[PDB]
């Protein structure tokens, strides 16, 4: 209704990153798409490896979920986030990957 | 700027053991001339400890008696377990090594030699305690996501043995290590 900013001051390195994608949606990540649009700028990951990236967030797999967060992490730092927030977007990514719709 | 292997399993482990004492003595002597040492650390046993001892003394290496035990949840009588690295400072530390392998077999054997947390604070007069591998406590409760559980664990170990407790770190290929180094770098950080 044009009454709230969408702002992301919980991710302000990976604004640049985040805005394109979010703003088409109100910083809400609803769609599949989305997450691995994000996951694919802000990590430097592949498109095609994003995909197998929601998988695995799909599947929750126990420990295997850690190797992501490394892998993200590794990128992020590369990218411009300072590896605080890195860590909590893929707290959000995660959250959001179950409800996320084709 | 040199090293000297404080955790090391030989043959006497034996299960997962696959280090002769022989040949494992002359590479800690050719890789570091300078004062060599190295720490018999065995999964809830000590087997070797009189042979690791006067073969290490022949090779002139320093031996160092460790025993990485098998740590009860909460009490041996219990029918998992936990690791617990733990290092000989003197002869009383060495008796004190000895009892803890002894009720580990004859009270706390379940699946494994088992010890508790109570026998270890009456065996605890010259002990050096390291925090252990991803196996032991402290590292468990922060890959649950239990980090005041972790942090009162080490509380605990601190009542035990003081200023002779340390804080174990280790770095293959693994991502759960990452997770725990960095929480290990923040207690280690916090209680002197
Ligand atoms: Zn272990």
């Amino acid at each position: 209704h044009g009454q709230e900013p969408v702002s992301y001051a919980e991710f302000p390195h990976a604004e640049k990153y985040l805005r394109p994608i979010l703003d088409e949606t109100y910083g809400i990540p609803v769609y599949q798409e989305q997450i691995m649009q994000i996951a694919s700028q802000v990590a430097g990951y592949s498109l095609g490896e994003a995909d197998l990236l929601r998988r695995a967030m799909g599947k929750k797999r126990v420990e295997e979920m850690q190797k992501h967060r490394e892998r993200f992490v590794r990128g992020a730092k590369e990218r411009g986030v300072p590896e605080e927030e890195a860590n909590r977007l893929f707290d959000m990514l995660e959250a959001f990957a179950n409800y996320g719709f084709n | 700027l040199k090293f000297a292997h404080l955790h090391q399993h030989t043959q006497f482990s034996l299960l997962d053991g696959a280090a002769k004492l022989q040949d494992l003595l002359k590479w800690v002597k050719e890789t570091t001339p300078e004062d060599p040492a190295l720490a018999m650390t065995d999964h809830g046993n000590l087997f070797g400890a009189v042979e690791f001892y006067k073969k290490a003394t022949a090779m002139g290496v320093k031996p160092i008696i460790g025993y990485e035990a098998y740590v009860a949840a909460e009490s041996r009588f219990d029918r998992g377990y936990f690791h617990l690295t733990l290092l000989a400072k003197d002869f009383t530390g060495y008796q004190n090594l000895v009892r803890l392998a002894s009720r580990a077999y004859l009270e706390g054997f379940y699946e494994k030699p088992r010890i508790d947390r109570e026998i270890l604070r009456e065996h605890a007069q010259g002990l050096i305690a390291l925090s252990g591998c991803l196996g032991a406590e402290i590292p468990q409760f922060i890959l649950q996501d239990r980090l005041d559980l972790a942090e009162a664990r080490l509380n605990e170990d601190l009542s035990i043995f003081g200023d002779r407790f340390f804080i174990e770190i280790q770095n293959h290929g693994l991502p759960e290590q990452k997770k725990v180094n960095q929480v290990l770098k923040e207690f280690a950080r916090k209680y002197g």
